[PDB]
């Protein structure tokens, strides 16, 4: 579950929002002539990682084990 | 329609003089546009692209 993740950070660095940041947004322009390429990425946001799933793979806790046949004493 | 052929030519060079060609030419094609706000400021450059 969540809780069991360890603590993960993706390796390059990656934009985030912010009050504080170097990166000015611009709020608006020229976009005068809409003919220039319009990318626009989306919102800010959480970035979900496999999201597909929840039911992860589960790795067996079963350790080396011969199934060994027990009948056992009623006395 | 000139060039009497004969052998004894041997390079394709040598009697190239007589070949049918374009004489070149030059077209418009023109009216272009404009990127960002202004017009004087664009450029053109034809290629094979």
């Amino acid at each position: 579950e969540n809780a069991n993740l360890p603590a993960t950070e993706t390796d390059e660095e990656v934009l985030i929002v912010d009050e504080n940041g170097s990166v000015i947004v611009g709020g608006c322009q020229y976009d005068p002539d809409e003919s220039g390429p319009i990318y626009t990425k989306y919102r800010e946001a959480k970035a979900s990682t496999n999201s597909t799933h929840t039911p992860p793979t589960s790795i067996t806790n079963i350790q080396p084990y011969i199934t060994v046949y027990r009948w056992i004493r009623i006395a | 329609e000139s060039f009497q052929f004969s052998p004894s030519y041997v390079d394709v060079s040598s009697i190239s003089n007589f070949i049918i060609g374009e004489n070149e030419y030059h077209e418009i094609q023109g009216s272009i546009q404009q990127v960002c706000k202004d017009i004087n400021r664009v450029y053109l450059m034809e290629s094979e692209g």
